[PDB]
């Protein structure tokens, strides 16, 4: 199965997601990027049934660009959960719903906060200092609920995140082929190169 | 079934096996399993061969349309992602399809696409299905500075590997060379004779006795 | 529903709807286009009969249809609000199913399309707009001038101008830029596109906006101060 | 599997004298796995209360259809809505869904502004009105919630004592169900004052 | 006048101006001649060129193997009107396993004229048809007006100096319905009637367009050096 | 609940010569233990030197060869009475085929004629409009017992020349169309002995530049 | 058929105009006037009532200003029963993008909704156009305070002060005469009132025959409050900036 | 008013007769059929000398075999062309080959008259349809918005039609060769061109069995142009 | 989909030199409940042609009324319709091969099998079957239900092919099919021992014979039969 893991420290919001992509008992890849800026300042990661994970994630990276074009303005994060959440809720009811499970990480330029909102395929949302789709929750979220502390650094978040993943590499039966991280901050979004 | 796509220093390489079945019963051992989508374009058949020979017979018709209104090739991101989200809007309906959609552009460099039933669109370096499964064979021998001789014999090879174990793949190997220019067909070489070949000249298959 | 044909032919082969559209484009504020070397700008007369305006919030001459695309326009502001909708939303769908931005042309095609298209469909009558479509095609340094009209004619421009007292800002550009050496910086091309307006303008004041788009998605309007600096320049040089 | 136990949660509304009381747990949960200690189950529009157990997506719809709406209303009628006029928007609004319901246990809670009336009512997800005079009980402890409101309410309680009553209703019928806890909020409602308190509890 | 304005509207003398203004688009066609024995029913028509570079319009178009029509008038109606002839003679084959008689296919070109010459918003179709068949009751010839109007004759011809070659036939009556089993003489009968409608032009190899079906003989078109035997 | 398909058995035989083509079908149509009829023809001249067989569900068989045959009439009226080309035909009846993807033509069908260059042409369909160009095909109930004899036979798989122990294949020689049909014969002939739905009559549809003809040959009836 | 009696309310002039867009304007410079003032504190909306009767019940009576959600007003000129069908679809709208997005709609995107209707009914359908011209008086916390006005063409722009209805061009010479950027709400009202009283048919301006709203961040701290006046609160404002 | 669809007292449309007007108006387009092949040249007419002529596509490609020029409302064109390469492209799709240049034409043509109270008004514009097929070779058609389509040896349209069509009358000869014709287009479209004839001005193509359809390079154009220049010059 | 509720059992057919017969019982079966014994099952179309319909009986009366509405849609504007353009077996057959395959393809059938008897224009034999599944074939004979296992055998013993349909004569061919009607009452137990007989002769024309009777019934040897094995008495 699929990890996604988003953590929010003091001044940044870290995601990290499962490089494999396995259809029944065959690897189809090792380095897939299950993640789409919708803005400048906003990273969506997503989990879920082959082929709505995408067309789901590019659905909605496609509508936030088209009003950042129209209001020459960014969504604040809050605002984009929001609509992600109502386009799921939709769905469910829908003759074939999405089944895609979503991480929202955004900074709010207005606020200068980083926000983290946790959506499942339902369109059920919370805002959340640490989040996790799947199995992985329950192996990370323990870990998380010691070592989390709301002023951490990015440097301490990125730590605290590199334990959860070679737990998760040890005590899971799965091989994900590790996570790639990715940054949102003030500055914008940024792929870690070193985990 | 096997099919085989993989990128080189050279282009791509597209190998096929040309074995059908219906149960244990053998159909046909002369299927082509690679459609020449357009010149440029090549597609490789796995699950439903109709849905495969039908979409991707489509897909040219399109490719060929975008190129007459944009006056210019189509990219084989583009060309792929015609497939794929037209399979999407039939999902849950009961199409069969794994394909590499193959192609060489200018703006791209070689490209391998990999477009499922499921809606499943995946760019990649190597790409293999073997009878209802599909991975990034052997993969031991495989380096981006290969010839154009060597990795047309790696991919005719791991053919041959596939179709001595597996019951479901035989017949015959089909070729593929692409390049920029276009794609160019490396002939169709019978399993049995290349077997008996393989074997004496590589010294392989030493279990088995002829 | 409402099917009656409204944009019909005429005895002389003209069809008046489409022609009286051109007529509402002859009422609309100036529009000029101007690529250099490196760079396009579009040049845009605001009418000084509206003072006590808040241009903070005012619908601005120049719409951003991408990050590397912008459409100016003379005639019906209203009208121009329904064809930069729709290719925004086409530059949004380009994106998502060709996975490249649009080309200047592919865009300029399309808004020129449904022009047309509202030229013999029943129950409807022609935009009368015309647009000046401007930007650099993905990964192209090239600049991109194309004009619409609402007949659905499209064509690419070294220079041109559309609206009010556009024959004489026209009249400017044909004698005063070159082909063999268009303007070669920033500065000459925004100086040229001032100068072509201050022929029709009037007052060089809040009258004029200037927007100059770059390769790679550079777009950025100029602020009063900037154009003023322009304006002031070149009634200098013309004092001898 | 079951849509109204996947997420877990609790609400009970008690009415008083001059006043009346809504509560609810802090839980949403994965079925098992408890995912956040700060899902509020309790809403306003205006003067009046709404609590809504069940598929938590649903609790975050209705909220936003029901804010939808009594903004509409307020617009139109120039006039908070009341209670009693609430509740039958709710009862409509739910059995509009029949056949495709809303998997959700509302409860309404309020004084109405012109008679001073304390109002409480319940609903089953296709909108039949519960309007009790004593107490609702929604969500996946309402056999619990039902057991300790039967013992532990009388009628006419002062609002700092319907406080109690209600609050340890709520904590020992959460203590009693694994969906139900990870924190609580109550609110006692009176005609022009509105006090909101959040309770220590067991955190399992 | 008044009342010419759409098909809608009678004049106060009770006629249907758009109707008689269709029909007058098939006065302005190219002539086109039918005649029939008891074994065989032949077309012959006047094919119009635009100028000297340009090709010799064709008239005469094929419904079935038992059963075509040439067009005086627009083309287009005509092709229009022959679609809905194939399909009609289509759906007779498949669903009966039966050949659509002659009369019937007349009928239901009357019935589909008629619809468009009594709402709004619609035009009259601006084109004639000679209909030839052989069907269960043997040779049949169908003139139709775009009023509806469709006629059961031995003879006739449309389109412009038509009266030319419809008084020879009405001469001619006795003889040419007499050419049984001798398809080359029933031609030239017909050749020789269409004569009677030029004026300056004569029948050159490109300009001549004939079709014939009969007994033992599929509907066939003959264009070009085919009919070089018959100038 | 009611079942749209049947199996009315049936067996049939498309062979590509160099200058020919056969399809050959035997003339027996049954459900279950019973026979309908000793002879109900199963390969059809559709027009345009095309023959046509659609083994399988009967009622899906004869709706097919029906479109297919109206397909060629509309194509002379859209086309200036064009000849539908054996690769032209083969590629509409696949649309024809796949536009009942979910609803399939429970048949496999075979078409036979002349390519463009003269040369014999089989074409081979799955029921969902999966197509190949192919020398040798067998379809119906007794195919599994036709085409192992055909592949030994036609093209001398397992054959070599004697002396060279396996080192030299038996060379491929072009078969007359006298020598295609004694393979056929006896193709049903066997098959007729070992399956129960194979029997009666067999007709052969021959293709050549001259025309389509017709053979027949009786089949035992038990 | 029908043809004969078409009007073709969607067509251009050999000029280039909308013949009923133009005519609406017409029916509208016959309306009450409205003015809309924005402020640094706050934006004003003033407008006149048309040619009222004594047993007219005031208190209850709304044809000029009306409100469209808790942030944005706007006040009406021309036909009243055009502007209510307009008004609900914006309140809609409103409502239809806080669900969605959890956040007020921005003033321009529901300016920019409303003026979009308008214009569709210019270009397709064959139905007459709105007669109504909205002056819309909002607050969001992108811009602030912004005054918008839309026309039955549906063109809509920004202002810092506008009038619509009757008498516009004596009203907006009055307004550029006396407007600064620096003004604040109290300044505003008393300009919208003076102004109004200069440009009026009628005799003199009293409560009786004006409608007045403010809205202001003179909400306790971080908020903003519409006041739609009471007639005794518009009957003080005029004492106190001494027109009566 | 009166109806879209309206006959005139003469028999003939009145929509469809006025938009023949309009094609008159249009830019000159040019024809010329030969067994080597078929020619088709178009006069540009740059409406100002800063509009950058190599933007202005009279001549478009509808597929390898087959290439189409326009005269009138040039807009109007672009759904034919969108319809053209889609019947194309789809009859491939259902019968593996190339779609006869007749029947392509036919399908054009059967939109014409798809107008009434469908589209509001007819086409303002006429095509040349040049191509080639294996069953009637090399064919020129002439597509109007009545719905009628003749083939042509040669044909002009556009304002320059009758002064050009006279022209051709007197050169066309069944010998032609494809160097020939390309000459004869050119030396035509610069009699009834109003400014003076060159490689940014008027625009060549042609359809050969062996390379398809092809627009012509102005540096190729202009080679032929002074080669008309010359062989005019020396009698 | 549904099930049939009332059925009608076997419809047994042949040709012979100069026409072609068709019977079948009157029985309407309401699953073992003989509740109906005085239904008509072979529908005459004309004077050339007769309908014989097994299965839901329902859906044979809906046939009978499209048959009925045939023969007055042919006769509108059709001077010949008692002549030259007469309905033929072959159209009426090919019109209710059309419905039933349309049916079939909507999943919705008529649940019947059907064989239409009669004599083309030329004087040629017509005989051809079709059922809920739009299934089609032609033979010598034809029987649907427990006539294609019991009838058929019989009936092939006197038209084994072609060439022995003008060697049997009307006399044999009645026989034959009075002999099948009397097998199908012994062995099926949904069989009545009423029945119809309709011959089409292309000189004779159409006979239709009602309220036939099955007789010379071998029963007698039933007295002998006595236990299942082991008792004597």
């Amino acid at each position: 199965m699929d990890i996604i893991l988003g953590i929010r420290v003091q001044d940044s919001v870290i995601l990290a997601s499962s490089k494999a992509v396995t259809r029944g008992i065959s690897v189809l890849k090792d380095s897939d990027d299950k993640t789409r800026q919708l803005s400048p300042h906003t990273l969506m990661s997503f989990a879920g049934e082959a082929g709505d994970t995408v067309q789901f994630a590019e659905y909605i990276q496609a509508n936030i660009q088209l009003y950042s074009i129209r209001e020459d303005y960014e969504l604040s994060p809050q605002a984009v959960s929001s609509f992600v959440r109502q386009e799921l809720a939709k769905s469910i009811r829908s003759r074939r719903p999405y089944q895609v499970n979503v991480l929202i990480g955004g900074y709010d330029k207005k606020k200068n906060k980083p926000e983290l909102y946790q959506i499942d395929y339902l369109g059920t949302k919370v805002e959340l200092p640490y989040g996790a789709h799947g199995y992985s929750g329950f192996y990370t979220f323990s870990l998380l609920d010691h070592h989390y502390r709301p002023d951490m650094t990015t440097e301490e978040g990125l730590d605290l995140l590199k334990l959860c993943v070679q737990e998760l590499e040890k005590r899971m039966p799965m091989d994900f082929k590790g996570v790639i991280v990715k940054i949102v901050d003030k500055d914008g979004i940024r792929q870690v190169d070193d985990f | 079934t096997t099919t085989l796509a993989f990128r080189f220093q050279g282009g791509i390489i597209v190998a096929v096996d040309s074995r059908a079945t219906a149960g244990n019963w053998v159909a046909s051992q002369t299927v082509k399993k690679v459609i020449e989508i357009n010149p440029f374009l090549l597609g490789t058949m796995a699950g439903g061969a109709a849905d495969c020979q039908f979409w991707e017979t489509w897909l040219g018709s399109q490719c060929r349309l975008h190129e007459l209104r944009e006056k210019e090739r189509i990219s084989v991101a583009a060309a792929s992602k015609i497939l794929s989200n037209l399979v999407y809007q039939y999902k849950g309906a009961g199409l069969s399809m794994g394909t590499m959609i193959c192609g060489y552009t200018r703006k791209e460099g070689p490209t391998i696409y990999y477009v499922d039933s499921d809606g499943t669109r995946l760019k990649g370096d190597i790409f293999c299905v073997v009878s209802g499964q599909t991975f990034a064979v052997l993969d031991s021998n495989y380096k981006w500075d290969l010839s154009v001789e060597d990795a047309l014999y790696l991919g005719k090879r791991s053919i041959l590997a596939a179709a001595h174990r597996d019951a479901y793949s035989g017949g015959s190997v089909n070729l593929y060379h692409v390049t920029e220019d276009g794609w160019i067909y490396h002939g169709n070489h019978d399993v049995g004779e290349l077997f008996w070949k393989v074997k004496e000249e590589e010294g392989s298959f030493n279990n088995v006795i002829g | 529903g409402y099917d009656r044909a409204l944009s019909i032919f005429s005895p002389d082969g003209h069809i008046f709807q489409v022609e009286y559209a051109l007529e509402a484009v002859k009422r609309g504020t100036c529009a000029v286009g101007v690529k250099g070397k490196n760079c396009v700008v579009l040049g845009c007369e605001r009418r000084s009969t509206l003072k006590l305006q808040d241009t903070r919030i005012t619908p601005s001459k120049v719409s951003k249809i991408d990050s590397h695309v912008v459409l100016s326009f003379s005639g019906l502001n209203a009208d121009s609000r329904i064809l930069i909708e729709k290719a925004r939303v086409e530059a949004q769908s380009h994106r998502l199913t060709l996975e490249d931005p649009v080309t200047v042309e592919y865009l300029t095609r399309y808004v020129a399309g449904v022009q047309q298209r509202y030229t013999q469909s029943g129950g409807v009558r022609p935009f009368g707009v015309s647009t000046l479509i401007a930007g650099f095609d993905p990964r192209d340094d090239e600049p991109k001038l194309y004009q619409t009209e609402p007949s659905g004619i499209y064509s690419s421009w070294s220079a041109q101008t559309i609206g009010r007292n556009s024959k004489t800002v026209r009249e400017f550009l044909e004698k005063n830029y070159d082909r063999k050496e268009p303007p070669a910086t920033v500065e000459e091309c925004v100086k040229l596109t001032v100068r072509s307006l201050l022929e029709v303008v009037q007052t060089g004041a809040k009258n004029i906006e200037i927007t100059v788009v770059k390769p790679d998605s550079d777009i950025v309007a100029l602020s009063s101060e900037e154009i003023n600096q322009y304006v002031t320049q070149i009634e200098q040089e013309k004092q001898e | 599997s079951d849509p109204s136990s996947i997420n877990g949660g609790i609400v009970v509304a008690m009415t008083g004298k001059d006043c009346v009381a809504i509560a609810c747990d802090l839980r949403l949960g994965s079925q098992s796995l408890g995912v956040s200690n700060k899902f509020e189950k309790i809403f306003h529009y205006g003067h009046v209360f709404l609590g809504i157990t069940g598929l938590a997506t649903d609790v975050t719809t209705l909220n936003e259809m029901f804010r939808y709406k009594t903004n509409l209303y307020k617009l139109k009628e120039e006039r908070a809505i009341e209670p009693e006029t609430f509740t039958q928007l709710v009862s409509s609004s739910l059995y509009e869904r029949r056949f495709g319901p809303y998997f959700v246990g509302p409860v309404v809670a309020g004084i109405n502004s012109k008679s001073g009336k304390p109002f409480i009512a319940g609903f089953d997800l296709i909108g039949c009105i519960d309007e009790a005079k004593d107490f609702i009980v929604s969500g996946t402890a309402s056999d619990q919630l039902f057991g300790m409101c039967e013992s532990l309410y009388e009628p006419n309680l002062e609002p700092e004592d319907l406080f109690e009553t209600i609050s340890q209703a709520l904590l020992n019928a959460a203590d009693r169900d694994a969906l139900s806890g990870w924190g609580a909020v109550v609110y006692i409602i009176k005609k022009d004052e509105v006090v909101k308190r959040y309770l220590k509890m067991r955190q399992d | 006048n008044n009342y010419d304005g759409d098909t809608v509207t009678f004049s106060p003398t009770g006629r249907l101006f758009q109707v008689e203004y269709a029909l007058e688009a098939i006065k302005q066609g190219s002539v086109t001649v039918g005649l029939r024995s008891n074994t065989h029913a032949v077309l012959v028509a006047l094919k119009r060129n635009a100028d000297e570079l340009s090709s010799y319009q064709k008239k005469i178009i094929k419904c079935d193997e038992h059963m075509g029509l040439s067009l005086a008038g627009l083309a287009p109606d005509a092709r229009v009107l022959s679609n809905y002839l194939r399909q009609q003679c289509n759906y007779s084959s498949l669903v009966f396993n039966r050949k659509l008689a002659v009369e019937r296919a007349g009928h239901l070109l009357c019935d589909k004229a008629q619809k468009n010459t009594q709402s709004y918003g619609g035009r009259p179709y601006g084109v004639g048809l000679l209909i030839i068949g052989y069907d269960k009751s043997g040779a049949h010839l169908l003139e139709f007006q775009p009023s509806g109007n469709v006629t059961e004759l031995y003879g006739t011809a449309i389109g412009a100096r038509s009266q030319g070659a419809k008084t020879y036939l009405e001469r001619t009556l006795d003889t040419f319905i007499k050419i049984d089993g001798n398809p080359d003489e029933l031609i030239k009968a017909g050749v020789e009637a269409i004569s009677q409608s030029l004026r300056d032009e004569s029948l050159t190899v490109d300009n001549l367009s004939i079709a014939i079906v009969g007994k033992d003989t599929p509907f066939t078109i003959y264009d070009g050096e085919a009919v070089a035997k018959y100038i | 609940q009611f079942n749209p398909y049947g199996d009315n058995g049936g067996t049939i035989l498309g062979i590509a010569g160099e200058d020919f083509a056969v399809l050959a079908g035997d003339t027996r149509n049954i459900t279950d233990y019973s026979i309908n009829s000793r002879y109900e023809p199963k390969v059809f001249d559709c027009g345009d030197n095309i023959v046509m067989s659609a083994n399988g569900f009967a009622a899906d068989g004869d709706a097919l060869v029906k479109r297919f045959k109206n397909s060629v009439k509309w194509y002379h009226f859209d086309h200036n009475d064009k000849k539908l080309s054996i690769n032209s035909a083969a590629r509409n009846i696949q649309h024809l085929l796949y536009g009942k993807r979910f609803f399939p033509y429970y048949v496999h069908t075979i078409i036979a004629g002349l390519d463009e260059d003269g040369k014999g042409a089989v074409y081979s369909f799955d029921p969902v409009g999966s197509y190949e160009r192919e020398q040798c095909r067998a379809g119906g109930a007794a195919a599994s017992l036709i085409m192992p004899f055909l592949d030994n036979q036609v093209n001398f798989k397992n054959q070599y020349e004697p002396g060279t122990n396996g080192k030299v294949k038996k060379p491929l020689k072009y078969l007359s169309v006298e020598e295609v049909i004694k393979l056929v014969r006896d193709s049903f002939t066997s098959a007729t002995e070992r399956h129960i739905q194979v029997g009666d009559g067999l007709e052969i549809l021959i293709v050549t530049k001259d025309g389509v003809r017709k053979e027949f040959y009786e089949l035992k009836r038990d | 058929g029908s043809r004969r009696y078409d009007s073709r309310t969607t067509i251009f002039s050999p000029e280039g105009r909308l013949y009923q867009v133009e005519y609406a304007l017409e029916s509208i410079s016959h309306a009450g006037t409205a003015i809309g003032i924005m402020a640094s504190d706050g934006i004003v909306l003033a407008a006149e009532r048309k040619v009222t009767s004594t047993l007219l019940e005031q208190d209850t009576s709304t044809e000029k200003l009306y409100k469209l959600n808790d942030k944005i007003a706007v006040a009406v000129a021309g036909l009243t029963a055009d502007a209510e069908i307009l008004i609900n679809t914006a309140r809609i709208h409103a409502q239809n993008y806080l669900k969605t997005y959890n956040e007020d709609i921005p003033v321009e995107i529901l300016v920019r909704r409303l003026s979009d209707i308008k214009q569709g009914y210019t270009q397709h359908g064959g139905l007459r156009p709105f007669g109504v011209s909205f002056i819309y008086a909002g607050y969001d916390d992108r811009y602030g305070y912004q005054l918008y006005t839309s026309n039955p063409s549906g063109n809509y722009t920004g202002w810092k002060a506008i009038s619509v209805g009757a008498n516009t061009s004596a009203a907006q010479t009055l307004l550029q005469m006396d407007y600064k950027d620096d003004m604040k709400v109290d300044d505003a009202i008393e300009l919208a009132l003076k102004t109004l009283s200069k440009t009026t048919d009628s005799s003199a301006l009293t409560y009786d025959r004006l409608e007045f709203a403010t809205i202001r961040k003179g909400a306790n701290d971080g908020e903003v409050y519409q006041k739609i006046f009471k007639p005794q609160e518009i009957k003080d404002i005029l004492v106190k900036t001494g027109i009566t | 008013d009166r109806g879209v669809s309206t006959f005139s007292p003469e028999g003939r449309l009145f929509q469809v007769e006025y938009s023949l007007e309009a094609i008159k108006l249009g830019s000159t387009a040019i024809g010329i059929a030969t067994k080597e092949g078929v020619v088709l040249g178009v006069e540009k007419r740059a409406t100002s000398p800063l509009l950058e002529s190599d933007s202005i596509e009279k001549i478009v490609e509808i597929d390898r075999h087959i290439g189409c020029a326009m005269s009138g409302l040039t807009a109007d064109a672009r759904s034919m062309i969108e319809h053209a390469r889609t019947a194309a492209v789809t009859h491939n799709l259902y019968y593996d080959e190339d779609i006869n240049v007749e029947s392509l034409t036919q399908s054009v043509c059967d939109l014409a008259l798809r107008f009434g109270e469908l589209m509001s008004r007819p086409f303002g514009v006429a095509l040349l349809i040049a191509g080639h097929d294996a069953d009637d070779g090399y064919q020129l058609f002439h597509a109007e918005p009545s719905g009628t389509f003749y083939r042509y040896n040669a044909k002009a349209i556009g304002s320059g039609s009758e002064g050009a069509q006279a022209e051709l009358l007197n050169e066309w000869h069944s010998s032609l060769t494809l160097k020939e014709a390309e000459l004869l287009v050119l030396k035509i479209l610069k009699q009834v061109m109003e400014e003076k004839l060159d490689e940014n001005n008027a625009q060549l193509s042609c359809i050969t069995k062996q390379d398809g359809f092809k627009i012509y390079d102005n540096e190729k154009t202009a080679e032929l142009i002074k080669e008309l220049k010359e062989k005019e010059a020396a009698e | 989909t549904q099930q049939p509720i009332v059925t009608g059992t076997s419809v047994i057919s042949m040709k012979y030199d100069n026409g072609v017969i068709i019977a079948a019982d009157n029985l309407g079966s309401y699953g073992s409940l003989l509740r109906f014994n005085g239904v008509e099952r072979l529908i005459p179309v004309g004077d050339n042609t007769v309908v014989g319909i097994s299965g839901d009986i329902s859906d044979m009366q809906h046939i009978e009324r499209l048959l009925k509405d045939l023969v007055t849609e042919n006769a509108y504007d059709n001077p010949l319709a008692d002549a030259e353009e007469a309905l033929e077996p072959s159209y009426i057959f090919e019109y209710l091969a059309t419905v039933m395959y349309q049916r079939r393809s909507k999943m919705n059938p008529l649940w019947n099998a059907i064989i239409v008897a009669g004599v083309q224009s030329n004087g040629d034999q017509f005989l051809r079957y079709v059922n809920l599944l739009g299934v089609t074939y032609s033979s010598p004979t034809l029987a649907t239900g427990f006539g294609a296992h019991m009838a058929n055998p019989l009936l092939r013993k006197v038209v084994d092919r072609e060439s022995d349909i003008p060697k049997t004569t009307v006399q044999v061919a009645e026989e034959a099919i009075v002999n099948a009607m009397r097998v199908l009452y012994y062995r099926d137990a949904r069989s009545s021992r009423n029945f119809s007989l309709a011959i089409i002769d292309k000189n004779t024309g159409l006979t239709f014979k009602k309220n036939l009777q099955v007789e010379n019934m071998k029963w007698d040897f039933a007295k002998d039969i006595k236990g299942y094995g082991t008792q004597k008495i």
